């Protein structure tokens, strides 16, 4: 009929899919004969949009340089349009973000309002869509360097597309045109695709150059990781750039050949290219990608230019012969395209692939209509109904995450060889009404749980196998409960014999226990080594709780039976079951408050120890450990401790008394002293100085170490230091006469701890005496241990 | 082709007990293509291995800045040891080497003076509080300003000039509301320096 | 290859009558092989004649070139762009530098003396110091002077952008502190577009 009414039959057979694998291409308006610039002159005469082939199935119009009031505008509509929907491709036109975000365009026009948005995205729709005579709008969302865009503006953006949503796409009013998103952002930093992706057509995602690792494709793979949680494969479409002419560093990608000197036509083959990289490329997930799509498709055949071109500039500008334009056949597109379409993957679903017609109807809707589909499709697939009579070829879903029987009352039969690998590996398997099915085999895929078995709704049931499974149908687990359901059923058409309620040999996963009971752990002084995690954090579950401690009690799991039909299998070892407990550590904070981390503690002398034992990246048990009567927790009485004085810097002194060894103290010389108020007497018991090396924010060498200093206390066990005028008390703490030495350090260590003799002291002192070199000694943190 | 800069560190660092230097070595224009990048640093053509090298840095599009960060000790700097950076790529002809050590010759003690407003200013609202500090070498040096124990942030520094007989001066201006300077508030200005006993001296600023 | 610096003019040449100011442009490492050196001058983008090339200067096997053009003050003032030009046959493409005068909203600098500290006073030689801020754009000239005659022992600082975006910079005259207690009188001269005749003077003696 119309221009419109025929673009409406070419965007619904696109959208249905009817074209096999999508090749699509932005042309550069600029390149255009009815192109003219702002002079009205015209830009470039070798190349039209009317040439482009019918292999491109979908043209994006891709607007710069041509000016607003150009002759061409008039020419795509009432010509070019008209010209290539004959052949059946689309037109599409591309504009920025920026048009909607308020930074340019029509969006300057229009309040930032709920209503004011509205009324902008009908406004695009007209000026872009309407008005121009295309098949669709295409919004390019692109990574910024400089001036990112601002949460207000990406928010913005997002409504009004959504406001466009509603006027077209699969969605909108009008549904004879196409809604389509292009990006370079990773849907982590891609807020707006999170909010659009339900009402797109396509994404398009722009893969130009390398995208890093062996075969080149890393960022991609990646990335389809996370837009498969939002978009369907089907909807997916990867691009690749031609050589621009004039283009400098910043715009040279490669995804094409480069000039050879004695083969002018070497930029139109496509061995060994990224474009055919991309072509041949399909996600690991989900289902095959649309298509491919290249950039400026007007320069489709030209060579690149040399890599020794690799990094001129727009001031350093080498120009070379491909930089000159030329007509194109667009040779490349249409080999891209055809070797999409000759590729195997997207041959069609068969009776070869599924037999059963209803079943393979269902298939086909849910997780695609083309047999590289089957391999890659990870989600749920629910059939229904009484047409289906066997189930063959769902075994090829190999990665389906989910699979539900619903109502399917003419299928009899079950067997495991049906079902697809991914059962063996946890897919999950849910079957309600099934009143038609009399044998229901799971034998060998590794069940760990009956989960989703609907047993009420299996009427007609005769024989079940669920051996070789993964099950623990121990006393009080609810599988066992299931089984017995099974059982009963079976047991209302048929005595239960051992050919028709097979449920042995099963060998169950081990887990972790998630907490262990031991708060309050105790040994006698036996003056023998103990092992914290054999004693205290041991022993494995099943996938339904059920603790084994030791091989003694899984013997007795192995022992267990329903009906006197043992249900563990024989030959299953306790060394694959348990848990081996490896990379576990135990950390262990004294009463001293010193740290160790060792499993391992020989019980000479009394003691308590804080317990905290990690599985490698987690804490997974806390608990108190008493030797002999135990030790009551010291704690650090230097903790926050007031410096009163010291031989250098008073500011940094105070980080001593912190609590972290993320900073030092230390002085223009090896010797050095400070002076510090606990504000109160208390028992003194221990001391601990964490050295130079102990710093946790620059590896500190042990060269930098404390070799030689005092502990002291003041002699005047009462002075009031608070009543003593500043310069007093300077010269006070500086006089070596005034302090009794109460703790030596002679060694070098990276944590260097000591007893001391019951000091009761409110005022003390530490002074450095020596380093381990030349260079200044640094410590990072001072404890005084004892009661309060 | 990538190049290099390599950076000293900032006076501050170097001098002053709560700080701890660096000298940073920055890796630009480094191509997508071939980006593994290796530094190696050396102190007096001693292999150091104590550094820390940031993650890449898109500047442009496919291409990449690569910075990498050695902690210097305050002695080595002050001693005027040499600090080498290498770095290695694909991209490269052979490896490049940057060196950068302290400023040599004969350090000259800083005179700091501080003066007050002048009675021109004092029709205004806000009021230039102002630092000389001369005869000073080498020109390495920080000056910040404070009151009441708390920094004082609205200033700027002139950087050093040279003065006719070898050494260095510079101004310090700090603005303050006249309100401030009226009611008899005492600013200090703070003068760190090689030269200087502990790098450090203070002048007070009051009202007469 | 040849490199190219072009140097704008003094700040008083443009702002005083008396004096005449200068463009100058200064090609570096010229080869011995291929000599020849020719400059275009442009004046918003308009060509001029009037330029005057010095001869060739060994700075080895290594040339310097000059080309001098002197402007008008108003030209300059008023913010014209002045392009230099440079051709060589060891030259790819021709070499391009342009400067003019930093666009802006004109300030008036505020001048302020300021007399020795009272700590200095104990030295042999004191320093009288000349606070210049609030300035823009950054072209500026600092002389000193005592009884009409010129003192000649001074640094001035280099402007120094403020935080309100305007300029300022100090000038430091040394005098023996003799001269300074008997209480001669010392100037400070600004000269500046945005003073009244490009030029405002601030006294400075013994209080
Ligand atoms: C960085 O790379 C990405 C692609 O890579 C992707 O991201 C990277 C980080 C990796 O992850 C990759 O793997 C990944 O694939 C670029 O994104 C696409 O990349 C191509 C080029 O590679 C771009 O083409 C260029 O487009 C400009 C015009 O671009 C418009 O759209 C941009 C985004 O929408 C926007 O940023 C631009 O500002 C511009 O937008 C428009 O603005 C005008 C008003 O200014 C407005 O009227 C328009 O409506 C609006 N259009 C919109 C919003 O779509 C184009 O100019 C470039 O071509 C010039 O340079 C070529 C040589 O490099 C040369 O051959 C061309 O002829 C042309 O040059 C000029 O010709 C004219 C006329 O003859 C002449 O007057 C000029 O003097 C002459 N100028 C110069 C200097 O050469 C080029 O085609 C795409 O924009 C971009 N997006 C899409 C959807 O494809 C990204 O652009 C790259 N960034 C940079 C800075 O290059
Ligand atoms: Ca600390």
């Amino acid at each position: 009929k119309t221009d419109q009414q025929v673009g409406a039959k070419l965007v619904q057979e696109i959208r249905e899919g009817k074209r096999g694998p999508l090749y699509a291409g932005y042309f550069r308006t600029w390149h255009d004969r009815a192109s003219t610039g702002i002079d009205g002159k015209q830009q470039h005469p070798e190349n039209t949009m009317a040439e482009v082939p019918k292999e491109v199935d979908i043209l994006f119009v891709f607007h710069d340089h041509t000016a607003s009031d150009s002759p061409f505008w008039s020419e795509l509509k009432d010509s070019y349009v008209h010209k290539l929907h004959q052949q059946g491709t689309a037109l599409v036109q591309t504009i920025g973000v920026n048009e909607l975000n308020g930074r340019t365009g029509l969006s300057k026009d229009y309040p930032d309002t709920p209503e004011g948005n509205k009324a902008l995205a009908a406004a695009i729709v007209k000026a872009f869509v309407t008005d121009r005579g295309v098949d669709g709008l295409d919004i390019a969302i692109l990574h910024e360097f400089t001036n990112k865009r601002t949460p207000e503006e990406d928010a913005r953006a997002l409504n009004v597309f959504k406001e466009i949503a509603q006027l077209i796409g699969k969605n909108g009013s009008d549904k004879s045109k196409l809604l389509i998103m292009d990006t370079t952002l990773s849907v982590e930093n891609n807020p707006i695709f999170k909010g659009i992706a339900e009402d797109l057509d396509y994404l398009l995602r722009q893969y130009y150059g390398s995208q890093g690792g062996e075969a080149e494709v890393d960022t991609i793979n990646s990335d389809w990781n996370q837009y498969q949680n939002y978009i369907d494969a089907s909807q997916f479409m990867i691009g690749f750039s031609f050589f621009e002419e004039s283009a400098s560093k910043g715009n040279l990608w490669f995804d094409v050949n480069e000039y050879d000197p004695n083969n002018p036509e070497k930029g139109k083959d496509i061995e060994g290219t990224r474009a055919k990289k991309y072509a041949e490329w399909q996600p690991s997930t989900g289902g095959l990608k649309a298509g491919i799509f290249s950039y400026a498709i007007d320069r489709d055949g030209v060579a690149h230019v040399p890599s020794t071109y690799k990094n001129r500039t727009s001031t350093n500008l080498q120009r070379h012969e491909v930089d000159n334009i030329s007509h194109t056949d667009y040779t490349v597109s249409r080999k891209l395209k055809t070797l999409m379409t000759e590729d195997k993957r997207y041959d069609v679903i068969d009776q070869k692939d599924i037999p059963d017609p209803a079943l393979r109807e269902q298939i086909i809707q849910q997780v695609g209509q083309y047999k590289g589909d089957l391999e890659r499709y990870n989600k749920t697939l629910v059939l229904t109904g009484d047409k289906i009579q066997n189930l063959k070829g769902l075994e090829k879903l190999s990665k389906l995450q989910k699979l539900e029987l619903r109502q399917l009352s003419n299928v009899k039969e079950i067997t495991p060889e049906l079902l697809p690998e991914s059962m063996k590996k946890d897919a999950e398997l849910v079957m309600v009404g099934m009143t038609g099915l009399e044998k229901l085999n799971l034998s060998g895929l590794n069940r760990q749980t009956l989960d989703g078995i609907d047993v009420n709704s299996i009427t007609h049931l005769t024989s079940f196998d669920i051996s070789h499974n993964s099950l623990d149908l121990s006393e009080k687990s609810e599988d066992r409960k299931l089984l017995m359901t099974l059982m009963e059923q079976v047991s209302n058409h048929q005595k239960i014999t051992v050919k028709n309620t097979a449920f042995e040999n099963q060998k169950p996963k081990g887990y972790y226990p998630q907490t262990y009971d031991t708060k309050e752990g105790h040994y006698d002084v036996d003056n023998a080594e103990h092992d914290i995690l054999t004693d205290f954090v041991f022993g494995t579950v099943t996938k339904r709780n059920t603790f084994i401690g030791d091989e003694e009690a899984f013997a007795i799991y192995k022992e267990g039976a329903v009906d006197g039909r043992q249900y563990v299998s024989k030959d299953y070892t306790y060394e694959a079951f348990r848990k081996d407990y490896k990379g576990y550590k135990v950390h262990l904070t004294a009463s001293n408050l010193g740290e160790t981390v060792t499993s391992k503690v020989t019980a000479t002398t009394d003691e308590t120890y804080l317990v905290d034992v990690s599985d490698g990246e987690k804490v997974v048990h806390h608990m108190k450990l008493n030797i002999g009567s135990g030790a009551i927790m010291m704690e650090n009485l230097a903790k926050g401790a007031k410096v009163i004085g010291t031989s250098g810097d008073f500011e940094q002194a105070k980080k001593i008394f912190d609590g972290e060894k993320s900073d030092r103290f230390f002085t223009w010389g090896q010797t050095n002293w400070i002076a510090f108020d606990l504000g109160e007497i208390n028992l003194a018991k221990e001391w601990r100085l964490f050295n130079a090396e102990t710093n946790t924010e620059i590896k500190t060498d042990s060269s930098l170490n404390v070799a030689k200093g005092r502990l002291q206390i003041l002699k005047d066990t009462t002075i009031d230091l608070e009543k003593m005028d500043i310069k007093n008390r300077k010269e006070y703490l500086s006089n070596d006469e005034n302090w009794t030495d109460v703790a030596q350090m002679d060694d070098a260590k990276a944590i260097f701890n000591s007893k001391l003799s019951n000091v009761l002291s409110r005022y003390w002192r530490f002074c450095v005496d020596g380093g381990a070199s030349s260079y200044y000694p640094q410590y990072t943190e001072l404890q005084i241990l004892g009661q309060r | 082709g990538p190049s290099v800069f390599l950076f000293p560190p900032k006076p501050k660092d170097t001098l002053m007990i709560s700080r701890t230097p660096e000298v940073t070595c920055v890796v630009v224009d480094v191509s997508h293509e071939d980006p593994e990048v290796k530094f190696n640093w050396y102190v007096d053509g001693v292999e150091v291995h104590n550094a820390k090298t940031k993650p890449r840095e898109e500047q442009y599009n496919s291409t990449y800045r690569v910075v990498s960060v050695l902690t210097v000790l305050h002695q080595d700097w002050l001693n005027g040891k040499e600090y080498k950076c290498k770095v290695s790529n694909k991209a490269l002809p052979a490896p490049i080497e940057k060196t950068i050590s302290k400023a040599k010759g004969q350090p000259r003690e800083p005179q700091v003076y501080t003066l007050p407003p002048s009675r021109e200013e004092m029709t205004k609202n806000q009021v230039s509080l102002t630092c000389l500090v001369k005869g000073f070498y080498p020109s390495d040096i920080a000056v910040e300003w404070a009151s009441n124990g708390q920094p004082e942030n609205n200033y700027k520094t002139t950087p050093p000039v040279l003065d006719s007989d070898g050494s260095f001066f510079l101004y310090s201006k700090l603005t303050v509301d006249k309100s401030r300077w009226q009611q008899g508030n005492v600013f200090s200005c703070s003068v760190m320096h090689e030269a200087l006993h502990n790098h450090y001296t203070q002048k007070s600023l009051s009202l007469s």
